[PDB]
């Protein structure tokens, strides 16, 4: 019976085709997407407070310098998520002009998606760290970052004070 | 997937230090500067009070503000009975006072007294005769907060009218105008004159 | 079927058809200026760089089709005039040799036909499709243009505009190989050295602080091109103005870019870089270098010693007959004909001057709410002291620019932009009265607020007019 | 089930591809 | 009747006429467009014919 | 109530993003690459040891998918009433379930009653072969139609293939490369090739070019010509438009226009009178081909060559040539007459079931706020209604005339193609002057 | 649970109608004589509507 075996045969050969082509596509595209470079330099505040929980599980650091090393990585991911937010608008107007490739916009929704699972983990830790701490961390962080921002910006206006004396001298 | 960074913890201090070699010189200074600003934080955390916890920043503690505003009243005093170094000294000193302020307290409060003080700082530099500082200083306290701060622009286009620049004087009080009333009627009269 | 080779039918065929198709194909193969004086350094390397921006043949694509056509019409007609000489039913047949379904060929253009439609379509329409996906709106590679745009920041105006600009896409093919490591000492050390505290506040440390030497390379080119530092050697100088224009067209997209953001800062900062660039002055010094002679030494004369402003060009020429015995005396100034020929120069500038700038819909004299109503502006162009502008001065780029001009208008309460701008390069021709004309949609209130508008221009700097209209609305 | 484009053409394209291979192959084995 | 012929020479002559400009370039479109496709297709037919013969023996 | 089929059948993934015209216009034109090439490649198991859509892998072809859409428009027309998107999704569902049941029974019933490979004859496992190639075939082409329709391409399948259709047999038409050897030596189909050939090979030029223009044996010259004409003439017509002032109300001053083409309810009434008279035509030549042996089957129509003659379908046939015309004068005044009164009726029809009725478009723009800037007060219902009626009813007129000018000229093709390709190519440069370039 | 089972039935036994009914070329030759008697009473129903709307538009007409 191999005069009905043949056509099964053929059948077969082009379902596998089809199905290993589909397979190698998508591994390949899936490759290609993860090949996509992080949108923000590397986050530093997140290695400093991976490697202080190491060093205490390797022995003892006080857990204050972690609830610190905590808030200052709080701070640095709502900087990052309030320029996010910032920049999401500005791409989506941008982006029917044309002056904007898609893999911009894939490293955009990638890194969105990473940032919103970073923020509900960090503020996961948070709340397994102190009774209810959930989400007064993320007032604090962003009072800290304006007064940081707001003190920076005021100290480098004062900074310049001497220039003008001089200058003010020189002319007089 | 984190950055491995061997640390090493100073007993009898609590302040932590990066161990000997990131392998790059700007990573290297990167980390300690970062290292120097949580060692910072970790002391004033621990000088908050034996909870470290940091409180919420609904409520404000009056103290602080309490004696700013006692020492400003009394520098204000010393500045109208005649003198003005040692007034602007008290200025100096309660604006660093105020500049004290933790970070993870509200800003605006913060905002507004250094507003307050630098405008008053400006004025008294004015009286004094220094035109850059004073102008430098008011250009400090409308950065701080620009809204309703008319003697602030004022006192910026005073000074800038009286040590030359006259096109910087313009703009000044071009944007002035443009945010704006006594001070606004004010502003109009100095543009006049200029 | 039966392909017919006897009667010799697809000679005839071939004949006519390559006739139809190469007959057309053989047609392949068959704004003033302003009056100047003046010749910069190295102009032959200027001029070069000029000469090959443009250049096209638009000849090999087709001739070798058009020769392979018509040896293959001669050959035809000569089968033709050799095989004439020999030259109660139904049957149908093909004009092709019979050669083809001989049993030899068979096989051979069988595999041919295979491997071409397996190779040769998939590839070229690949190659088209990544072509036609590399290049963006803005004439600028995609990539270089997303660089840039994560670079920008709230409030950045002319330095950091710079750095944020040189890190575009066309330095990696244009400084392949060595030619980073044959310049990047030497053009670094100066730029780093001779240019003063003024024209380079902070920047310095990003200078150094980048690793790439391409972009450490492209950025020390562009400070040294935006500075006229004419830095010593007969090979970087055509670099450094090839770097002008790739920078000329990466500032026109980062202008695009900061305007799909929307603010007001950025794009005040990336008109004047564009002004600057086309200039070739660095941006914050005085705009008085637009003229052809004029030198850092006498500009550090003319306007004072010091001071925190800078002469512009209409307070320069409104002055009385005194400048001469400022800047013409010449010890180590220009000379009298110098002089006058920069006066000549610069008595043809173009400087718009707006009388009348109202509000005004179609139709009706009060504008109602939620409508169409549309802005008009009408002022006389006057030198300082559809028609086509004159050309810009432009005297150090390679590409000639057209002076266009960007009219918008914002609001300074919450600090951004109201309405894009509206571009145009041609008037409709002191001079007579112009007339510019701009349409948008009023928004629905019923409160009459106040707007800015500016009267920004590109390819010169020293011309801006900023006037407030207030707006209105009654209904 | 969702599917690309470009899947679908290549599919179209081997398709092409079996039936003119399986007339070659036929006529191979016809002439043996 | 009469009156259609009447109404349909009046809306005719209310109704505005294509210039020459536009004209000759909508036809210059269709015209590539035609040529272009049918060409194709001409094309793939006659490659296709000794291909199909050879094949089908 | 086919809700547990949805999942079943496969689909692209629609468009992300908005694509680009260059992006669409590249998968067009592959798109129709693909679909000649599925045309023009034989079958296998045709040989058997003893084709122009014969065995080209396209049978079944086009038929299913323009089937179940004439079915499930007129179901809708008959009465998803409700406008929300499961009912598009639902009505999409048993669109493709409807096409592949019908694609697969149509190949099954072409495999096994005859017309190709006998089963008896060749065997019980090679037409299984006929049958999987043919259902691939469908399979991808229903596949295509949905690509196309998704977004990623420019106009429709069905539209695109017939166009390029048309156009290939005209092209075809013109550029022949067969012979013909009916005696008297051989000649060539193509117009231009035996103009030339005869032109050259033949001593007596002036009789070769006499013979050569009027030859009405093989598609010659002349009725080239004519055709080239009559598309001139009707990319000329098809332009006409009257606008209309219109001011807005809402946001005050804004003007416009609107357009309302001559051409109103464009290539519609042809393509109503093409089905009409095809289907009125299968069934008296399947009635007479049993039924001969009658009298009223014989005055509705007789057959005799495969042409119709002496019935009603004579008069329903069109004329063949100017001579066949003249011969018979009241055969071309009845079939003048009905042909225009048909076309007239059809469009008059059409516009209602359409939507673009007097009524529904001032609905519309009272709805959007769009007001005629009459001269003081003018109601938009009154004009609309008085301009629209007489449009349609003129246009249908209009181009039923074109047709059956077209027909009677002798131009190459029937005039319903040349129309349907006219009219598509003009919509597509339509919409690509509306998007940018 | 039982409503989904009725209606997967029912749309079960609507697509075997639709797949034996597009086969009826394939007539087992039983019913077919039957369906051609039947097709052909409705052609003359049709045909005598058309009839008599004919009939009422030319007496609506006088």
């Amino acid at each position: 019976w191999l005069t009905l075996v043949v056509p099964f045969a053929y059948l077969g050969v082009l379902i596998g085709c089809l199905a290993t082509f589909s397979s190698l596509y998508r591994r390949r595209k899936a490759a290609k997407a993860a090949s996509l470079e992080p949108w923000f330099p590397p986050h530093l505040q997140r290695d400093i407070y991976h490697s202080l929980l190491h060093l205490d599980q390797q022995q003892r650091v006080p857990e204050t310098v972690l609830k610190a090393a905590l808030l200052r990585r709080a701070a640095e991911d709502i900087k990052r998520v309030m320029a996010i937010r910032e920049q999401k608008q500005a791409l989506a107007l941008l982006l029917q002009r044309g002056s904007v490739g898609d893999e911009l916009w894939q490293r955009f929704l990638r890194a969105e998606k990473e940032m919103e699972d970073e923020v509900r983990d960090v503020v996961a830790e948070a709340n397994s760290y102190a009774p209810n701490w959930g989400q007064v961390i993320f007032q604090s962080a962003r009072e800290m970052d304006a007064n940081a921002t707001y003190r920076a910006r005021m100290e480098e206006y004062q900074a310049t004070v001497a220039e003008e004396r001089a200058w003010w001298d020189k002319k007089r | 997937t984190y950055t491995h960074y061997p640390l090493h913890l100073d007993p009898s201090s609590k302040a932590v230090s990066l161990a000997t070699t990131g392998q790059t010189p700007a990573q290297t200074e990167a980390v300690e500067a970062e290292l120097q600003q949580l060692n910072a934080l970790h002391r004033s955390l621990i000088s908050l009070d034996p909870p470290n916890v940091p409180p919420p920043p609904l409520p404000i503690n009056p103290k602080r503000s309490a004696q700013i505003t006692k020492l400003k009243e009394t520098a204000n005093t010393a500045y109208k009975r005649g003198n003005h170094g040692e007034a602007v000294r008290l200025y100096s000193y309660a604006i660093e006072m105020a500049a004290g302020r933790p970070g993870w307290e509200p800003v605006n409060l913060a905002r507004e007294e250094l507003s307050g003080l630098y405008a008053n700082r400006a004025q008294a530099h004015m009286a004094q005769q220094m035109w850059p500082e004073g102008w430098v200083d008011a250009k400090c306290s409308v950065e701080s907060k620009p809204v309703g701060n008319a003697k602030g622009w004022w006192r910026g286009g005073k000074c800038l009218v009286e040590m030359g620049r006259y096109d910087e004087a313009r703009a000044w009080i071009e944007q002035a105008l443009g945010i704006e009333s006594d001070g606004g009627k004010e502003l109009a009269a100095l543009l006049e004159e200029i | 079927y039966n392909y017919d080779e006897n009667g010799q039918f697809f000679p005839f065929f071939v004949l006519t058809l390559t006739g139809l198709v190469t007959l057309p194909l053989t047609y392949s193969l068959l704004a003033p200026r302003i009056k100047s004086d003046f010749k910069p350094q190295h102009d032959d390397i200027i001029q070069n760089q000029k000469r090959k921006r443009l250049r096209k043949e638009r000849r090999v694509k087709r001739a070798i089709a058009v020769v392979v056509g018509w040896a293959i019409i001669g050959y035809m007609v000569y089968l033709i005039i050799v095989t004439r000489r020999t030259a109660g039913s139904y049957s149908i047949g093909i004009a092709l040799p019979k050669l083809i379904i001989e049993e030899g060929s068979g096989k051979y253009v069988l595999m041919l036909y295979a491997s071409l439609l397996g190779i040769l379509l998939p590839y070229i329409v690949g190659r088209w499709w990544y072509g036609s996906q590399r290049y963006t709106r803005e004439k600028v590679l995609a990539a270089s243009a997303g660089n840039m745009f994560r670079e920008y920041e709230g409030t950045m105006i002319g330095g950091p505009i710079v750095n944020a600009l040189s890190t575009g896409e066309e330095y990696k093919e244009m400084l392949s190989g060595p030619k980073a490591e044959e310049g990047l000492a030497k053009v670094e050390k100066k730029v780093l050295a001779l240019d003063e505290k003024i024209l380079s506040a902070k920047d310095r440390e990003v200078l150094r602080k980048i690793d790439n030497p391409v972009r450490r390379k492209a950025l020390a080119l562009l400070w040294a091109y935006l500075n006229r530092i004419d830095l010593e050697d007969p090979v970087l100088n055509e670099e450094k103005y090839e770097a002008g224009s790739i920078a000329l067209s990466l500032t026109e997209s980062f202008t695009a870019i900061a305007l799909a953001f929307g603010n007001l800062i950025p794009i005040i900062g990336a008109y004047r870089i564009s002004q600057c660039i086309v200039q070739a002055i660095s941006p914050g010094s005085s705009p008085l270098l637009q003229l052809p002679y004029f030198t850092p030494k006498v500009v550090e004369s003319v306007e004072g010693a010091d001071v925190k402003t800078h002469l512009s060009v209409q307070k320069y020429l409104d002055m009385p007959e005194e400048r001469r015995r400022s800047l013409t005396v010449g010890p180590g100034l220009l000379t009298e004909d110098q002089y006058n020929s920069a006066i000549a120069v610069a008595k043809q500038l173009p400087l718009f001057a707006i009388s009348k700038a109202f509000f005004k819909v179609a139709g009706e004299r009060v504008v109602t709410p939620s409508s169409l109503v549309q802005l008009v502006i009408k002022g006389r162009i006057i030198p300082p002291g559809r028609v086509q502008p004159p050309l810009a001065h432009a005297p150090y780029l390679p590409r000639d620019h057209p002076p266009r001009w960007h009219i918008f208008l914002a609001d300074a309460k919450q600090g951004k932009i109201a309405v894009p701008p509206f571009t145009f390069t041609t008037f409709d021709k002191t001079f007579n009265m112009q007339t510019l004309r701009m349409q948008f949609q009023a928004p629905p209130q019923v409160g009459n607020f106040s707007f800015v508008l500016h009267m920004i221009s590109d390819s010169y700097m020293g011309f801006d007019v900023k006037q407030e209209i207030t707006l209105q609305v009654e209904d | 089930l969702r599917v690309d484009p470009v899947v679908v053409l290549v599919l179209s394209l081997c398709f092409i591809f079996s039936v003119v291979g399986l007339h070659v192959i036929a006529k191979i084995t016809r002439k043996f | 009747p009469r009156d259609f012929l009447k109404d349909g020479m009046q809306f005719i002559h209310k109704c505005q006429k294509p210039d020459r400009k536009e004209f000759k370039k909508v036809c210059q479109a269709v015209a590539i467009g035609f040529v272009a496709m049918g060409a194709i297709g001409y094309i793939v037919k006659l490659v296709h014919i000794p291909i199909n013969n050879i094949l089908v023996a | 109530l086919i809700k547990p089929f949805t999942p079943l059948l496969p689909e692209v993934a629609a468009p992300e993003t908005k694509v680009p015209f260059n992006q669409k216009l590249m998968w067009t034109g592959l798109t129709l690459l693909i679909f000649l090439v599925m045309s023009q490649m034989p079958l296998y198991g045709i040989v058997s040891s003893d084709a122009s859509n014969r065995g080209t892998l396209m049978e079944l072809g086009i038929t299913p998918i323009i089937s179940s859409g004439m079915v499930f428009q007129l179901l809708a027309g008959t009465h998803v009433n409700l406008d929300l998107k499961t009912d598009r999704e639902l009505y999409q569902t048993a669109q493709k379930l409807f096409a592949i049941i019908l694609s697969f029974g149509q190949a099954c019933v072409h495999v096994l009653t005859g017309l190709y490979g006998q089963p008896s004859d060749l065997g019980a496992g090679i037409c299984v072969l006929l049958i999987v190639q043919l259902v691939v075939a469908g399979l991808v082409v229903i596949l295509l139609d949905e690509l196309l329709q998704k977004g990623y391409g420019l106009g429709s399948g069905i539209s695109l293939f017939i166009a390029t259709n048309i156009c290939e047999s005209i092209v075809w038409k013109a550029f022949s490369p067969t012979t013909i050897n009916t005696g008297r030596g051989p000649e060539f189909e193509g117009a231009i090739i035996a103009l030339f050939h005869l032109l050259l090979t033949w001593p007596d030029k002036q009789r070769a070019l006499r013979e050569a223009f009027y030859r009405q044996s093989l598609p010659n010259i002349m009725n080239l010509l004519a055709t080239l004409l009559v598309f001139a003439a009707v990319i000329y017509l098809q332009g006409f438009r009257v606008e209309i002032p219109v001011k807005s109300a809402r946001q005050r001053g804004v003007r416009g226009s609107y357009p309302v083409r001559l051409f109103y309810t464009s290539n519609m009434p042809i393509m109503l009178q093409s089905a009409l008279c095809s289907n009125v035509f299968l069934i008296s030549q399947m009635l007479y081909s049993r039924f001969s042996d009658n009298l009223l089957v014989r005055l509705l129509g007789v057959w005799e060559p495969l042409h119709a003659a002496s019935g009603i379908a004579y008069y329903m046939s069109p004329p063949l040539n100017f001579k066949e015309a003249l011969l018979d004068p009241v055969h071309t005044v009845v079939y003048i007459t009905f042909m225009l009164v048909a076309c007239a009726l059809f469009s008059k029809t059409w516009i209602e079931v359409s939507g673009s009725s007097p009524r529904d478009v001032a609905k519309q723009l009272k709805d959007q706020g769009l007001v005629m800037a009459g001269h003081r007060e003018q109601s938009m219902y009154k004009e609309l209604k008085r301009v629209i009626p007489t449009a349609a009813a003129f246009g249908g007129a209009c181009i039923g005339a074109l047709s059956v000018a077209s027909d009677l000229l002798g131009a190459l093709g029937s005039g319903t193609g040349i129309l349907l390709a006219v009219t598509i190519i003009y919509g597509y440069f339509e919409m690509a002057a509306r998007e940018g370039d | 649970e039982g409503p989904q089972w009725k209606q997967k039935a029912l749309a079960a036994a609507f697509v075997i109608g639709i797949f034996a009914i597009v086969l009826f070329p394939l007539w087992p030759i039983m019913l077919r004589q039957g369906v051609w008697y039947l097709s052909v009473g409705m052609l003359g129903l049709l045909g005598l509507f058309f009839a008599l709307a004919i009939v009422r538009l030319i007496l609506f007409c006088v």
